[PDB]
């Protein structure tokens, strides 16, 4: 968490991201489907 | 109140009237795998009566010039009983054990056995080659119910001396003091579940340190029987039979 | 109301011990029934007779250190684990990372069955006449499954994903830290088993004792240049065990060593543990 | 000045190291960010998306025929349809997926998997299929009475044209080294043999040769440990 | 056919146990995946025109190109390193 | 920058040194720990466990006979049975123990010791033994009236088949350098001669040659100071 | 007690252990024996 | 890292200098002190 | 160069490339001739109290 | 090795000169007709 320059891009790697959001790639549909039901009815 | 004991596990029970004590291996009891240490995602089977009982192996006659013996666990029980059928249908395996080595002799006999439990007991080959090289056969590494006699008991057939082998869990069968040794062993492995066919965890070893001597006229046939019993055994990964 | 029988601890206790134990003063015992000298070794326990109950002792406040004997201070001393020979003029050299080849650090590690540690490698690279020539080297780490380099200037040295270290011969030696990289929960040095299923042979089964949870990869080295320079090298790799935990102690080796992966010995020449003397009834 | 003394590791260049470096342009303010849809945050968003396996990777197909599994009406019962190993990171059908190509950048995968079968026959054709996963300890099952003992899902053809067998995580170790084939068969995971449950029954004037497109992804507890280089790439020049 | 992936979890296919999972999902992020420096260009200088140029294009070497072709748009900072040697290995005191 | 000036000890590599080093894999999270029984925390847990001495280390035994001490019925009284030095770190019977092999990795031991004798005769054989420790200043005692002056424990054979002589810590210095034999006999510690107290008395039809297995460990105030390499090892190759 | 990296394995040796538990190797028996008594009765 | 620049007096060995040095034996605890009579503290006890 | 410290009882090296130079337990210092001179600290190592 | 699979009690000779094997009640029916030997081996009970 240290930097010796005033330029913010000369620093090391920043804090960890820890998030992911897979619902935009796995299930990108309008009618949200459940698990325990038939997807086509 | 200390020389008399009874050990009831399952539908079987062992009495003794000339015992010494009971040894827990490394101060712990065999238990089931907790949820914070499990890595499989299926539900295990736990028969708990049909597989936790005293199985009696065959008897080994102890003579003047015996160099000693070793079994592999759970190798000896992969073909006996319902423990032998649950360890073939299932890929995964976890259990403890409870061992008991009976050897009686009269008041005019003398000698001593060393009954120890060696985790991850690897058999060495016996050649002066630096690479080909000699390696032990499959009936020498995984002997089964008939055990295997040592060639060099002074180095435990692994280049490691017997004089320091009291660091393992052990008892003695001194024929003037007791007639039986009992060792209770938990599950000792680097993984929570492991296969019961490829990997034998530990090996029971009975080596006569001081030899059997008796005056003339006494009973010449002194056998050594071994009665073992799984404790808290559970299996996983159902499939077809592989022996 | 339903079936009833569906409804149906340890021994040791650790204490933070700083210095060695003291000694309390004693007196003389003249009474029957209470005996501390008689033991029974058949129970699998060691003797618990303290020296206050054998003789008459004094009061000693003991201030000796029990710090250097722990398993962290015993294994955090770096020793040689491998020597990589590079003769330039195939141009490179590899080394399968296996520390069971040198005997100073192997016998210390064979006291225990399971060990869980971090490491700290150091690469001391010299020439064959002593060293210190200003050429630049590259040390790759090839994990299991990654393509090993097949040439002096092959494309596996681009090194876009796996680690690498650039250092000259005339710099101080390179030094990194390596985590616990095993898929199991401990490195086991003795694996009584076979890696695969099948019919295992009787004559020569070269797979008995092979533990694949310990094979950690390949260490490759070349000289970063285009034309083949002509100079013979040796690296020496020093591993320091740190943050170390150990389980299940076992006896120490007493026979002379033979192969890396297998605990072989010769049975025709078994060396005795204690060197001989004249008779049993004299001490010198 | 401050009395310092140098340590080993001086003047080296570790590639994966995390340190600062002197900037070339002081006072630099870059071009402002806009909103671009579809930002990834980790690679486990990409290993959960179903992509097509090449189950029919024989020496006869040679093209886009390689992606699909043929079914037809059988004369005998009990028969087999297809089979493949379960090893992301092994040569075979998994090599043409996002799971099987990201698990080659990483060593030591862990977690469950899932295989989705889609049926691309006609509407009037009916049938049932048995999809069986068998854990390691033996060779590929020789008949249906042996493969029924493992994990299996019976699938009926109908209006819902897709089933999904979820291959569980059954292992002794926490991680499997993702390199296998020789002495590394300690880390293998099993087979997904497809068996005919009943038959492929079809009315007249309807084609009697249908296909199945097989898909593959990873479950919610899938991880990957050690980053390495992939073996799918060669180069012998500089690409002038 | 709906363009979505399967959502069948393994608790609804078989009978499972309770597993408190403690594995790390840290090394798989896009920062820890791309912060590993690899070769992007080799500049050849033979002195005796006396200099050499290099158009900065990292699409010429294939170890780091294929990692970068997983995505369409990328926004990053860089950190260059120049390892200069001679043709016989290096280390001659010239500036 | 910060004006620094370098000191001697720059650019060296001390093997036992305690410093940081740059990691090769950032973001690494290892395989989780499980519970494995029998964890050690220091080596003084291992030096308290009784292991067998080789008191009968003559040139005649050659095997597992080396571990045991013979007794029999004597014709004369006052007789001697066995003898050995008290020196963890000296050639002799202590070399085949965990105490005598861990005290070779360390210099300068300190503290008490204990020797446990187990009798492996028959039940009907009786007898008594004298076990005497004598501090340094002289040669091995020549008769029982001389060895009775030192520390001694009289042991009666019976149902409790084991006695334990606790060798005390009698020294001038706090530590004994654990290398002895030449001019280093300033650090020797004494002998544990075994004497017949009465006899080995035996009824008829009972064997008249019994054995004793001798054991050895360390007490609760045992320490070890300076770590060094052991001398029990040789090597002349790379172990190809 | 210092570290210059975010990775916990790049640090020096940690704090001292100071504990030992010899009762699991020396006396691993069920019926706990005293000192001043006969171990077999 | 921290941008430093070196000064004269770099890499020298002054004999009377007062600086730290890396220990060879970690975790070392020496032999305890006892009372020995007649301890000096300075050399002006000897010049009197 | 390599400077070992051999405590009393440890095996002294018997060759230029012998196995006692593996140095897995006792201290050692690697330093070139062209570096600044090596410098360590040594505690009170006597078994007596002075 | 076959008789060890059933209910068994291991008996050590000693000062207590008597053991007792308790044959349990293992049956399908609540009662066994106490006449057996022919087709009435449906009601047999076992060997000791
Ligand atoms: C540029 C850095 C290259 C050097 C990095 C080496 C990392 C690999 C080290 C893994 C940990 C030690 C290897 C395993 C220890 C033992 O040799 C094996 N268990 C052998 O049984
Ligand atoms: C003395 C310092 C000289 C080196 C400074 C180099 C600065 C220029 C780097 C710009 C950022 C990377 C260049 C662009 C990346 C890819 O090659 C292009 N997008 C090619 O498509």
């Amino acid at each position: 968490n240290i930097n010796y320059y005033k330029d913010s891009y000369a620093a090391s790697a920043t804090r960890q991201d820890f998030t992911q959001d897979p619902k935009k790639f796995t299930q990108p549909v309008l009618d949200s489907i459940r698990e325990l039901s038939a997807p086509l009815n | 109140s200390d020389r008399v004991a009874q050990l009831t596990v399952g539908n079987s029970s062992i009495t003794t009237q000339e015992a010494a004590n009971i040894v827990l291996a490394y101060g712990e009891w065999p238990e089931y795998c907790p949820d914070t240490d499990a890595t499989a995602v299926d539900k295990p089977t736990r028969p708990d009566v049909s597989v936790n009982r005293f199985y009696t192996l065959d008897s080994k006659m102890w003579q003047e010039n015996s160099t000693g013996w070793y079994w592999k666990f759970p190798d000896v029980l992969n073909k006996t009983g319902v423990f032998g059928q649950n360890a073939q249908f299932h890929y995964l395996y976890r259990s403890g054990f409870c061992l008991h080595v009976q050897c009686n002799a009269s008041k005019f006999h003398q000698g001593a056995l060393l009954v120890a439990v060696i985790p991850e007991f690897v058999i060495a080959g016996r050649g002066s080659n630096t690479k080909e090289a000699p390696h032990p056969g499959f009936t020498t590494t995984f002997p089964g119910t008939t055990g295997a006699t040592f060639y060099d008991p002074y180095v435990l057939d692994s280049g490691v001396p017997l004089s320091q082998a009291l660091i393992y869990p052990h008892q003695w069968i001194n024929l003037r003091t007791n007639n039986c040794a009992t060792v209770i062993v938990p599950y000792i492995n680097a993984v929570p579940f492991d296969s019961a066919i490829n990997h034998s965890n530990f090996g029971l070893i009975v080596i006569p340190v001081s030899p059997l001597k008796y005056s003339s006229g006494a009973t010449t046939a002194i056998p050594i029987t071994i009665t073992i019993a799984p404790l808290n055994s559970e299996f996983g990964g159902l499939r077809q039979a592989v022996s | 109301d339903p079936v009833e029988d569906i409804i149906h601890r340890a021994i040791s206790s650790a204490t933070n011990v700083e210095s060695a134990a003291n000694t309390t003063p004693s007196s003389h015992r003249l009474e029957t029934g209470r005996v501390p000298a008689l033991q029974a070794a058949e129970t699998g326990a060691t003797s618990n007779a303290t020296d206050e109950n054998m003789i008459e002792t004094r009061c000693v406040v003991n201030r000796n250190g029990v710090l250097e004997t722990t398993i962290n201070h015993f294994f955090s001393r770096s020793g040689l684990v491998g020597v990589v020979n590079l003769t330039d003029g195939t141009g490179y050299a590899t080394w399968d990372i296996d520390i069971m080849g040198f005997v100073q650090l192997r016998r210390k590690c064979e006291m225990f069955t399971y060990m869980r540690f971090n490491a700290e490698f150091t690469f001391v690279t010299t020439t064959e006449n002593g060293g210190a020539r200003p050429y630049m080297l590259q040390y790759m780490y090839v994990p299991p499954g990654a393509p090993k380099p097949t040439g002096r200037d092959a494309f596996q040295w681009q090194t876009a994903t796996n680690p690498s270290v650039f250092v000259k011969l005339t710099d101080p030696p390179a030094q990194v830290s390596v985590p616990f990289m095993s898929p199991a929960s401990a490195y086991q040095w003795f694996y009584d088993g076979y890696p695969t299923f099948g019919q295992h042979p009787e004559t020569s089964n070269t797979t008995y004792g092979l533990c694949p949870n310990n094979m950690m990869g390949t260490f490759a080295v070349r000289v970063v240049s285009r034309e083949a320079s002509q100079l013979k090298l040796q690296t020496r790799v020093y591993m320091k065990l740190k943050h170390v935990r150990a389980w299940v102690p076992r006896p120490i080796r007493s026979q002379p060593y033979l192969l890396k992966n297998f605990p072989n010995y010769d049975s025709s020449k078994i060396t005795n543990s204690a060197r001989d003397r004249s008779s049993i009834k004299q001490a010198n | 000045g401050i009395p310092a003394e140098l340590r080993p590791g001086t003047n080296q260049f570790l590639t994966t190291d995390d340190g600062t470096a002197a900037p070339i342009l002081p006072g630099f303010t870059p071009t402002p960010t806009i909103h671009i849809p579809g930002e990834v945050h980790s690679l486990l968003e990409l290993c959960r998306v179903e992509t097509i396996l090449e189950v029919n990777n024989t020496t006869e197909a040679t093209g886009l025929t390689r992606l699909l599994i043929p079914v037809s009406s059988q004369n005998k019962a009990d028969e087999l349809c297809a089979a493949f190993m379960v090893d992301p990171g092994r040569i075979g059908p998994w090599q043409s997926t996002l799971v099987g190509q990201i698990c080659r950048y990483y060593t030591q995968w862990s977690g469950s998997l899932k295989v989705t079968f889609m049926f691309t026959g006609s509407f009037m054709a009916t049938g049932k299929m048995l999809v069986a996963y068998s854990p390691p300890g033996s060779a590929q099952p020789a008949n249906r009475e042996t493969a029924m003992l493992g994990t299996h899902v019976i699938w009926d053809f109908g209006l819902q044209s897709s089933v999904s067998l979820v291959i569980p995580w059954i292992s002794n170790t926490h991680f499997r080294t993702a390199k296998t084939g020789g002495n590394y068969d300690y880390y293998t995971a099993g087979v997904v043999t497809l068996w005919y449950q009943t038959n492929y029954v079809v009315p007249p004037e309807t084609p009697g040769e249908a296909y199945i497109i097989a898909m593959g992804a990873a479950q919610d507890n899938f991880t990957l440990k050690i980053c390495k280089d992939t073996d799918e790439v060669t180069q012998q020049a500089v690409l002038q």
